[PDB]
This record gives structure tokens, sequence and C-alpha cells, in this order.
């Protein structure tokens, strides 16, 4: 009734406060929002990787310390936030010795990349690395089978873990009204406000079948 | 007169029904794959895998 109250403990993990609910409304709402925040929110991920020198995902390229599968897993590890559009294409160009981070890629004005402290690969020799990526939209988990060209799995889930607990609020009312707190830990892609907003949108679209 | 050998590399995932044993001799077979939302969770929100 009063609106969700937002606490800021960490810039990556926020916490929302919903109060005051009636007796017997905290557990069902908490479990429903936890399940929907876990396995309903769509996101963006990398589907295919097109490299000119790499033919298949089991070969070895000169100048690279790690293999191609390590680069594919490190590209699966990063997260990309896109403002508008359902598809994109990002290319990276990095030559010479030194580490390759996620911030070294060439992005668009709408495609926003996290700063990327996790490295992608390690370059030793003076070999140019021309790598083309592709971002698509979706929800859930889609394997590479059911969808010189490579294929990569994608986990469209910006939310990592959702916990909740029901606490009692001392308020002058007709009974004992209880509150609940929900701490959402994401990867920096989605915010804790639009996540529960689209969770309530999903609940209102799913409860529209009755009547 | 001629022999052609072709190397085929298959990367198989985990399927329900595969035999998986532990470290102390407790063998087992995977029944089914359950989503994360149905798994039991702790007080901090960490979901149990097995």
């Amino acid at each position: 009734p009063r609106g969700p109250q937002i606490e800021r403990l960490t810039d990556n993990r926020a916490k929302v406060v919903i109060e005051p609910l009636e007796r017997g409304y905290g557990h069902t709402l908490g479990n429903a929002l936890r399940r929907v925040l876990l396995s309903s929110i769509p996101g963006f991920a990398i589907t295919e990787v097109e490299i000119d020198g790499v033919l298949h995902e089991y070969t070895t390229v000169e100048g690279l310390q790690e293999d191609v599968l390590d680069v594919l897993l490190n590209l699966k590890d990063v997260a990309i936030r896109m403002h508008s559009g359902d598809s994109a294409t990002l290319s990276l160009s990095k030559q010479g010795p030194g580490t390759v981070t996620a911030a070294d890629i060439r992005t668009d004005h709408n495609v926003e990349i996290i700063n990327g402290d996790h490295v992608i690969c390690h370059l030793t020799k003076d070999t140019a690395l021309n790598m083309r990526l592709k971002i698509e939209r979706g929800f859930g988990y889609q394997p590479a089978a059911a969808r010189g060209r490579l294929m990569l799995d994608a986990s469209f889930s910006p939310v990592r873990r959702v916990a909740y607990a029901v606490e009692a609020a001392r308020v002058e009312q007709r009974t004992d009204l209880d509150k609940l707190v929900i701490d959402i830990e994401t990867n920096g892609t989605i915010d804790a406000e639009e996540a529960v907003r689209t969770a309530a949108d999903i609940l209102s679209d799913q409860l529209s079948v009755f009547g | 007169l001629k022999m052609v050998k072709v190397f085929l590399a298959v990367k198989r995932r985990i399927q329900p029904g595969d035999k998986m044993a532990g470290r102390h001799g407790n063998k087992g077979v995977v029944s089914n794959v359950v989503p994360v939302e149905d798994m039991p969770y702790m007080a901090t929100g960490e979901s149990v895998d097995i």
C-alpha cells in the first residue's frame, strides 16, 4: 500500500521492502516472486561466435595461451545489457601481448557492456584477434542443439539468487501484520525495480485467464 | 588401395538415466532434471544441486 522501499547495501545486490501485508500473505507472495525472479526474467546473451582463423571449436590458434573452449566459456560468463533491439553484432580487435578484457570490444550506443574485470583470453605473440559476436533476446535456458560457424550455449537469466524472510511489523491495526524483505543478487544487467515490475506483470498476465 | 579415417568429436551433455557414482561407493542413476525454483534453498538463498 505504501510502496516498495529500496535499500542499497551493494551496487550489484539490492533489497526491497514490502509492507504492510495481511496475515497469511507474506509466504505465498514471497515464494511466487522468488520462483518468477528465478526462472522467468528474459535477458541477453551471446549465441554464436564467428572467428576468421578458428574453423571449429577444437583447433588451436597461434598466439593464444588458452584454447578456444576457454574463450567460449569466458564469453558465456560475461553479461551484456542492451537498451533497444532484438539482435546485435559486436566485434573486437586486439593484437600484441597482454590480457583481453570485456571492455576492449567495440560496442554500440545502445549496447552497454559491464566493465569486465574477468579476462576473456591471454595473448602472447603479435597475432591479431578478429572476433565477431552476436547477441539475441530470449528467456530461460536454450541449448546449442535446439535453436566455420561456431555455436555457444546461452543462459538468459540476469538473476543469480533470490532469498526472502517474513518479519512482523508492530503497527496499530486489527491484527498482527507481517512484512517481508527480498534481496535480489544480479549480474549488474537488470535493476531490482524493473525485475519485480516485470514479475508483477508476468503474474498479472498469468492471472488474467480467470474471468 | 585406399583408406580414409575420419575423426568425429561428440560433446555429450548429462541426461536422465546416466550412471553417476560418488567417492565412497554410493552409485546411482539420475532420475530427472529439476529446475532451480523447485530445489530446496537455505536461509541465504543458495539452492542445493543434488
